[PDB]
Formats: C-alpha cells, structure tokens, sequence
DNA sequence: GGAAGATCGAAAAAAGCACACGCTGACCCGCGTGGTGG
DNA sequence: CCACCACGCGGGCGGTAGCGTGCTTTTTTCGATCTTCC
RNA sequence: UCUAUAUGUCAGCGUGU
C-alpha cells in the first residue's frame, strides 16, 4: 500500500497540469503565448534554443 | 502502488480493470513502441 | 449590410469558405467541397425531412 | 501533383488497408525485412513490415480526396501535425526504398 | 505619417450545478492472429 | 494436417463520412479599430 | 476487529427534504 514505482521515460513529456491550466506556468516562465506552446510541445514548429 | 488501484474479482473468474490500469497499461505501451522505434534508426517524422 | 461584411464574391469562394467552416484542417478542393455541400443539405440520405 | 503521406493503420488490418488503397489507384510502401525463426518445427524466412501500423502512399489530392483516404477500411488515421495533414519530403522516401536492415 | 499601446466588443475555454437513504439492470475490451492438439 | 480454443496488444467507430444541436459565471485572448503620439 | 459473508459507476427511479 505504499510502495510505489517508477517509468524511465526515453523521451521527456512536459507535465499537462503546468501546461494547460491558465495561466499557463511554462509560457508564464518563457513570457511566450501558450500556441506557439501547444505547438512546439505537440510536434509543430520548431524553436530556437 | 497496486492497493490504490485493485483488482477485485468478479465471481465469475474475471477482474474488473481500473481506469488507472488501462492508462498505465497505454502508458507503458507507448513508451516501449517510441523505445523500439528509436532503436530502429528510424527517420525523424516517425520518431517525432 | 451582410453581402458588404462577406469576404467571399463568387460561387467557388464560397463553397471553399463552407467546406473550410465544415471540415478545417483539409485541402480545399472544389469538388469536394461541392460534394460536401450537395450532401449536407439535398441528399436523401444524408438529409431527410419527415 | 502527387504527394507523400503517411498513415496510421489499425493493428492487423494493415494488409487488408494495401489491398484496399491499391484497388484505389494510389501508390504505396512500406519498408519489408525478412527474418528467419522456427515455426511448426521448421526454419522459415518469414517477411514483417518494418514500422508497424505504418503506411506512405503518393496520390495527388485533387484527383482523390484526403477524406477518402481518411475512411478506407483498414486505415486508421491520417498521421497529422496541427490541423494539416503532415507532408513527407521526398528524401525519406528516398532513404526508405534504399533501407536495408 | 507610421508605430505603439490600448481598448473594446466578441469569441473561446474552464468550472459548477445541496445532502442522505432504498431499489432494479450491465458489465468490468473485441477481433484478426496464432496456436494446438486432436 | 486442419478446425476449435486461446490471445495479446491498440483503442474512436467505422468507414471507402460523419457523428453534435435547451446554462451561467468567470477568465483569457484576439481582431479590428482607434487614437495619440515623436 | 479478517473471521465468515471482504467490486463501481452509469441509467432508471422513489422517499425525506
């Protein structure tokens, strides 16, 4: 009942609850709109780093 | 842990699966099908 | 005040304009737009009237 | 002109969807590697599409719909980023046919 | 004379919709793919 | 040597498209304009 | 209290409000 487990994930996935949830925390951070967020974290337009 | 998430029979020799199985179970799916592509030396459209 | 708002000026452009409203994210092809627009209200399948 | 797509095809369907795609006129590919294991007691070389549940195919949208496409039996889902459907260049093509695992 | 900010109505998205108790049914993967042992 | 019994992973379903369709309040953003300036 | 009898939402309801 409380041992819990672990998933080594092979590529990293940004967490959808500071994300999605307005205000958006990573494009809060980045001071970016969330679209280009969407877009870049779902596979749409590449970003400069 | 598995306690949260049990699977309780159904007196008829079945288990009644939790949501939160299935979306592991999907989870885990996923994430050896991405590591198997990657380890194929797939493209870049297919692994994106 | 209508016909002065509306971008569209001829009968493909509006289809167009229908078919994008109807199914966005598809290439817009003239036929199928006109298919989409034949079907969605004068086919009696798609549309029947009891 | 005609373009390349790729394609989600449900699991087990995927011959059912070439066979389908095919009476369509379209063309196809899919990468081919031939293994060898034992089955029934004998050794066989049995084929297996690489990348399964994938499929390319040229066709020109005009002359065929990508809605059609869309709802052939045995395809899934058109592989898509954002609200168009995704392009493959030429080049991966061109790596693919000359793919030899 | 172009830019910046700005603002204002309009469009889109998220969350909530009282409590307690008693009863009935319907499961709680389907299906192409092996695979087996007659 | 072949017909009934497992079976084991994607899954929107099913199809050669379309399915929906009677709330209110709050919050965020967006296009179109505007308006005020350096 | 592990000593028994150790699934949940959905849909239909009904009761007290």
């Amino acid at each position: 009942r409380e041992r819990m487990g672990h998933i080594e994930l092979a590529s990293p996935t940004a967490h959808i609850w500071f994300l999605k949830s307005l205000p958006s925390r990573i494009g809060l951070l980045l001071d970016m709109p969330l679209r280009d967020i969407e877009r870049v974290l779902y596979f749409e337009s590449y970003v400069v780093i | 842990p598995p306690d949260l998430r049990p699977l309780v029979p159904l007196d008829g020799g079945r288990f009644a699966t939790s949501d939160l199985n299935d979306l592991y179970r999907r989870v885990i799916n996923r994430n050896n099908r991405l590591k198997r592509l990657l380890d194929l030396a797939a493209p870049d459209i297919i692994v994106r | 005040e209508t016909l002065r708002v509306d971008p569209t000026n001829d009968r493909l452009s509006a289809l167009v304009e229908i078919y994008r409203m109807m199914r966005p994210g598809e290439p817009p092809t003239r036929e199928a737009a006109e298919s989409l627009f034949e079907n969605l209200f004068f086919s009696e399948d798609r549309y029947d009237l009891s | 002109m005609q373009s390349w797509y790729l394609l989600y095809c449900k699991r087990g369907q995927l011959q059912r969807a070439q066979e389908h795609l095919e009476r369509q006129a379209v063309n196809c590919l899919a990468p081919m590697i031939t293994l060898e294991k034992i089955v029934r007691g004998k050794r066989t070389a049995v084929s297996e599409p690489l990348f399964p549940n994938y499929l390319f195919v040229e066709f020109d949208p005009e002359v065929i719909h990508t809605t059609t496409i869309n709802a052939t039996r045995g395809v899934s889902h058109f592989v898509r980023f954002g609200a168009s459907p995704a392009i493959v260049p030429s080049a991966v093509i061109h790596q693919l046919s000359v793919y030899k695992p």
